C-alpha cells in the first residue's frame, strides 16, 4: 500500500489483566507523542512540537475507554482465545559513529513484540545499568505486533562490553544482544 | 494548533489468561492532500476483524469475528466516520503536520573510516537522501536505519563522500 506520508492517529492498545492501555500518534513511522493515562497528559517525543501544537489527552482517553470495552466484548466472542506470545528480535547499534571518549547513544531495537508487555534492560560488563536509559512507546507493526527502542547514553571505550537484555513471556530464556567497541 | 484523534468506536455483543485489543487509525497522503485515504482497523490480539476504508466507503468484516460488526458500525458510526477524512486526516496534515513534521529539517553528519571504507551518515531528517562515492561497484549500503528519535542513519561501504539531502543548501563532501 503506497503513499507519500502516513499518519497514525487514535492508535490505541488495551489489554488484560492489569488494565494495561497505551495511546499514541505517529507520522511516517516516528512517534509524535503518547498519552500518559495515569496522569492524563500528552507527552510529545519532540518537545518543540508540544510547544507548537496541542492534543487534548481526553480524545485519547476515550479510545482507551472504547478499546477497554471492545476487549471484553471480543474476548468472549472469540471464546476466550488468549493472545499467543511471540519472540522478540533485538538489535544493538550506536546512534552516531563511535568515537572513544566522546558521548554517544547506544540503541536497542526490538521487534516482533506481542503482547505489548516487555522488559528491555541494559548491562555494562554484566552489570545492570539503570540511569541514562530511555524507551520509546510500543510502536505498531503491520503484523499488528509491536517494536520498541531502548536508548543508553554512554562513553565509547574498548574495554567495555555491552548487552541488551530482553525479557518477554514468549521466551524461556532472555535475549542478550552483545555489543562492544571492537 | 490542535491535533485531533481518530475515534475508535465501542462495539456491541451477543450471539484468567491474557488478551489484547487494538485500534488503528491510518491516513495515507499523496500530493499533500490531493489524494487522502482513511483506513480503520479493529484487532482482537493480532487479528484484524473489522475495517473501514475510504476507498470502500463503509465498514466491512475482515474475519468471522467481525461478521455482525460491520452492519452495526455502519448503522451507527458510518456517518461520523466517513467524515473523519477531513475532520482528522485533511485537518491534521494541513494544520498540525506541516508546522512540525513536514517542516523538520535535520542535517546529516558524514564521516568516513577504515573498518573497506565506511561512510557514516547520521542524525538526518527526513529519510529522503542520496549518497554517492568518488565508482559503481565495490559498493554496499545498509538499509535506511530509523533511530526512533526522528533522525535516521545509513552506512555505505566501499576519496570523497558526496551526500545530497534536503536539509542542506549545497551537497556537502568529505574526503579520506
Ligand atoms: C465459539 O464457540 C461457538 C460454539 O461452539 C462456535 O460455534 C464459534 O465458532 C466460536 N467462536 C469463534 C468465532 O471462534
Amino acid at each position: 500500500i503506497e503513499a507519500d506520508h502516513v499518519g497514525f492517529y487514535g492508535t490505541t492498545v488495551y489489554q488484560s489483566p492489569g488494565d494495561i492501555g497505551q495511546y499514541t500518534h505517529e507520522f511516517d513511522g516516528d512517534e509524535l507523542f503518547y498519552v500518559d493515562l495515569d496522569k492524563k497528559k500528552t507527552v510529545w517525543r519532540l518537545p518543540e512540537f508540544g510547544q507548537l501544537i496541542l492534543f487534548e489527552p481526553q480524545g485519547g482517553l476515550q479510545n482507551i475507554a472504547a478499546e477497554k470495552h471492545n476487549l471484553g466484548i471480543l474476548t468472549k466472542r472469540s471464546n476466550f482465545t488468549p493472545a499467543t506470545n511471540e519472540a522478540p528480535q533485538a538489535t544493538v547499534f550506536p546512534k552516531s559513529p563511535v568515537l572513544l571518549g566522546q558521548p554517544n547513544t547506544l540503541i536497542c531495537f526490538v521487534d516482533n513484540i506481542f503482547p505489548p508487555v516487555i522488559n528491555i534492560t541494559w548491562l555494562r560488563n554484566s552489570k545492570s545499568v539503570t540511569d541514562g536509559v530511555y524507551e520509546t512507546s510500543f510502536l505498531v507493526n503491520r503484523d499488528h505486533s509491536f517494536h520498541k527502542l531502548s536508548y543508553l547514553t554512554f562513553i565509547p571505550s574498548d574495554d567495555d562490553i555491552y548487552d541488551c537484555k530482553v525479557e518477554h513471556w514468549g521466551l524461556e530464556e532472555p535475549v542478550l544482544k552483545h555489543w562492544s567497541s571492537a | 494548533k490542535k491535533m485531533r484523534e481518530i475515534i475508535g468506536w465501542p462495539g456491541g455483543s451477543g450471539g484468567e489468561r491474557h488478551f489484547v485489543h487494538q485500534f488503528k487509525g491510518e491516513c495515507y497522503f499523496t500530493n499533500g492532500t490531493q489524494r487522502i485515504r482513511l483506513v480503520t482497523r479493529y484487532i482482537y490480539n493480532r487479528e484484524e476483524y473489522l475495517r473501514f476504508d475510504s476507498d470502500v466507503g463503509e465498514y466491512r468484516a475482515v474475519t468471522e469475528l467481525g461478521r455482525h460488526s460491520a452492519e452495526y458500525y455502519n448503522k451507527q458510526y458510518l456517518e461520523r466516520t466517513r467524515a473523519e477524512l477531513d475532520t482528522a486526516c485533511r485537518h491534521n496534515y494541513e494544520e498540525t503536520e506541516v508546522p512540525t513534521s513536514l517542516r523538520r529539517l535535520e542535517q546529516p553528519n558524514v564521516a568516513i573510516s577504515l573498518s573497506t571504507l565506511v561512510c557514516s551518515v547520521t542524525d538526518f531528517y527526513p529519510a529522503k537522501i542520496k549518497v554517492r562515492w568518488f565508482e559503481t561497484v565495490g559498493v554496499s549500503s545498509t538499509q535506511l536505519i530509523r533511530n526512533g528519535d526522528w533522525t535516521f542513519q545509513v552506512l555505505v561501504m566501499l576519496y570523497t563522500c558526496h551526500v545530497e539531502h534536503p536539509s542542506l543548501k549545497s551537497p556537502i563532501t568529505v574526503e579520506w
